[PDB]
């Protein structure tokens, strides 16, 4: 069907500039417009610009001169580009198309791309293992410690596990790194039949890690 | 009242 | 550029309710408002388009209605997967701008939450640091107490919590307090307790370990 796919979340210098591709499937790129929306915790929902089927260009008054927005219809990608970023150009982007080609209801969304603006360096996390030690539940997780930026993601046995799954959200270290831990409960009966493995994956550092949790 | 980078939410 | 005001800021219902989000207008637009949905996590999903026009997939629960400045998105039975933030967008002056948002909290019964402690691991301790973690599962309402000792001292400043947001199945919150030391001072001590507070609980719940057994 129809999707719309970004790359990868990432970390920007102040003053650098900002780069995300969207792939689409399920349509042309020279049949609709292609339109760019962030959301911001100072500004909310706000929408950035649009390339049209034509090529032509579209950006909202704010962004006129560090935006820019260009394309492959070969290839399928839209390419987003702003310079300068500050603080405050830390959001998540999305690209995002409509109904029709013409117009601006928002049927179909990419997955979004969070973008930090920061001078910080990246570094990927740690993960150590909660073990599991009432009433036949019992509880297992991983502690995911000491990386930056934002986000990380956490699945259980490569997405076969899902039910009982808490992911807490990430919180700021005094270190200026992130935190977090993500449980699931099992039966305890299970503890000696099943495997229990939290997949990590940080982005931004490329590192992809798979903790096997047991008792101890 | 804000939106959080880290649930897509808001809070506060 | 057009003001969108969404009202209320937080909505809060119990599932089979119904339930009207308001979006105000800093002048008339006609007809030319969208509505979106946003789960945890998640991108927006489109609801309503033109204050009334139906969504392929989205459930009839949904509606929308108004003209002019006031326009108002309906959920006439409301259940659980509902659990989102709900914005408003309008499109007949340029730029397209969009509202703040409302927040949609379910109601439900008291849930008393189940309290697990996680003593540091030895492969972290390597490090020169531990972390106990204190898990409060599956519990209403949101407001918890955790109180962390390390042989009866009063542990205080050196413990964070991060809370879930509501469970879109059971409308239920999940909790986990991290208590840091060093592992200094983890090796010399040896009892480690958290204590819980809810209102599910008649009296406070404690879960504890010795260090090593």
């Amino acid at each position: 069907q129809v999707q719309l796919k970004q790359s990868g979340p990432g970390l920007v210098q102040p003053s650098q500039s900002l780069s995300i591709t969207c792939t689409v499937s399920g349509f042309s790129l020279t049949n609709y417009g292609v339109h760019w929306v962030r959301q911001s915790p100072g500004k909310g929902l706000e929408w950035l610009g649009v390339i049209w089927s034509g090529g032509n260009t579209d950006y909202n008054t704010p962004f006129t001169s560090r935006l820019s927005i260009n394309k492959d219809n070969s290839k399928s990608q839209v390419f987003f580009k702003m310079n300068s970023l500050q603080s405050n150009d830390t959001a998540i982007y999305y690209c995002a198309r409509a109904l029709t080609y013409y117009d601006y209801e928002f049927a179909y969304w990419g997955q979004g791309t969070l973008v930090t603006v920061s001078a910080a360096s990246t570094k990927g996390p740690s993960v150590f293992p909660l073990a599991p030690s009432s009433g036949g539940t019992a509880a297992l997780g991983c502690l995911v410690k000491d990386y930056f930026p934002e986000p990380v993601t956490v699945s259980w046995n490569s997405g076969a596990l899902t039910s009982g799954v808490h992911t807490f959200p990430a919180v700021l270290q005094s270190s200026g790194l992130y935190s977090l831990s993500s449980v699931v409960t099992v039966p305890s009966s299970s503890l000696g039949t099943q495997t229990y493995i939290c997949n990590v994956n940080h982005k931004p550092s490329n590192t992809k890690v798979d903790k096997r949790v047991e008792p101890k | 009242g804000q939106f959080d980078l880290s649930t897509r939410r808001l809070k506060g | 550029d057009i003001l969108l005001t969404q009202s209320p800021v937080i909505l809060s219902v119990s599932p089979g309710e119904r339930v009207s989000f308001s979006c105000r207008a800093s002048q008339s637009i006609g007809t030319n408002i969208h509505w979106y949905q946003q789960r945890t996590n998640g991108s927006p999903r489109l609801l309503i388009k033109y204050a009334s026009e139906s969504i392929s997939g989205i459930p009839s629960r949904f509606s929308g209605s108004g003209s002019g400045t006031d326009f108002t998105l309906s959920i006439n039975s409301v259940e659980s997967e509902d659990i989102a933030d709900y914005y408003c967008q309008q499109n007949n002056n340029w730029p397209t701008t969009f509202g703040a948002g409302t927040k949609l909290e379910l109601k439900r019964t008291v849930a008393a939450p189940s309290v697990f402690i996680f003593p540091p691991s030895d492969e972290q301790l390597k490090s020169g640091t531990a972390s106990v973690v204190c898990l409060l599962n599956n519990f209403y309402p949101r407001e918890a107490k955790v109180q962390w000792k390390v042989d009866n001292a009063l542990q205080s400043g050196n413990s964070q919590e991060s809370v879930t947001e509501q469970d879109s199945k059971d409308s239920t919150y999940s909790l986990s307090s991290t208590l840091t030391l060093s592992k200094a001072d983890y090796e010399k001590h040896k009892v480690y307790a958290c204590e819980v507070t809810h209102q599910g609980l008649s009296s406070p719940v404690t879960k504890s370990f010795n260090r090593g057994a």
